[PDB]
């Protein structure tokens, strides 16, 4: 029935729910790539040791997700998905990833300074030290690959020096700039050594992941990975529920997972995944 | 001029 199904998707909207008050002001108008792509703002970041005086100062279009599909006693990962690559807010990135004590970044996207900077760099070049509002960032090496590079930078605070600081940036080159890739791997590689990454640091902070305004790509990169633990945390032979998923991740930060497409890629890197991670057992 | 174009939600 055309209402039975209306009047269920319905129930699905929550941006009528959630307020984003913040994202709102006309303050922070230029910090926005998207007008209409605003954080909630209870799940969303807050610029720290701000100004309230000033109107916009301690706001980031950026929010908390977190895998409600796992338990608090299931170690289960924290991310962050967020705008990227915005000249316009360069300074905030690294005051959001150094006041979250995040270790590793998530960039899926390329650079894309088109005439000016859509999407402009974060970081300098190897053995090159650049400083970014209180924190000086370095670059020790991108060990690319031939879909995803991969930046060592070392940030501190100008303050502090001998409080250094080594986060990885995974950023991934090889996603369709105008579709999603047609083939998981790339990816489903990307997002095992960003696994065993964080995994590695035993107290590090979310996982900030993002894109141009982190939504279709960005919320698509957090549900795959995110049902790659509730597998590799639950099991293979477990109930999956991918539109269950991206529901509940939508219901944190509203875009993630904007297309048809990216709705696919999704049963094609897990339905992968599964019968690899089958196979490699030798699961006859 | 930043131009650009994207954004939906939920």
């Amino acid at each position: 029935g055309f209402w039975e199904e209306f009047e269920s998707l319905q129930k699905q909207e929550v941006k009528n729910l959630h307020q984003r008050l913040e994202g709102q002001r006309p303050e922070n108008k230029g910090k926005n790539r998207y007008k209409n792509i605003l954080p909630f703002d209870h799940s969303r970041v807050i610029l720290q040791g701000r100004d309230s005086n000033i109107p916009g100062s301690d706001y980031i279009n950026a929010n908390y997700i977190k895998n409600q599909l796992l338990g608090p006693d299931e170690n289960a990962k924290t991310y962050i998905a967020s705008q990227g690559c915005l000249e316009a807010t360069v300074n905030d990135f690294w005051q959001m990833a150094w006041q979250e004590n995040s270790r590793v970044i998530v960039m899926t996207t390329r650079e894309v300074e088109k005439g000016r900077n859509k999407c402009v760099p974060y970081w300098p070049e190897v053995g090159m030290q650049r400083a970014y509002g209180p924190y000086s960032v370095t670059n020790c090496g991108e060990h690319d690959t031939t879909e995803y590079k991969l930046r060592t930078l070392q940030v501190s605070p100008l303050d502090n020096g001998d409080l250094i600081r080594e986060i990885w940036h995974y950023q991934y080159l090889s996603w369709p700039d105008h579709g999603v890739p047609s083939e998981p791997g790339g990816v489903l590689s990307f997002l095992d050594q960003i696994n065993q990454r964080q995994e590695s640091l035993p107290h590090a902070g979310p996982i900030i992941v993002h894109s141009s305004a982190g939504i279709g790509r960005t919320g698509t990169i957090i549900v795959i990975d995110m049902l790659m633990e509730n597998i590799s945390t639950k099991g293979l032979d477990c109930d999956i529920d991918i539109q269950k998923t991206i529901q509940m991740v939508r219901a944190q930060r509203s875009g993630m997972v904007q297309t048809e497409a990216q709705y696919k890629f999704i049963y094609v890197a897990i339905a992968q995944f599964i019968e690899t991670t089958k196979k490699k057992l030798e699961v006859l | 001029e930043d131009t650009l174009t994207y954004a939906d939600l939920d």
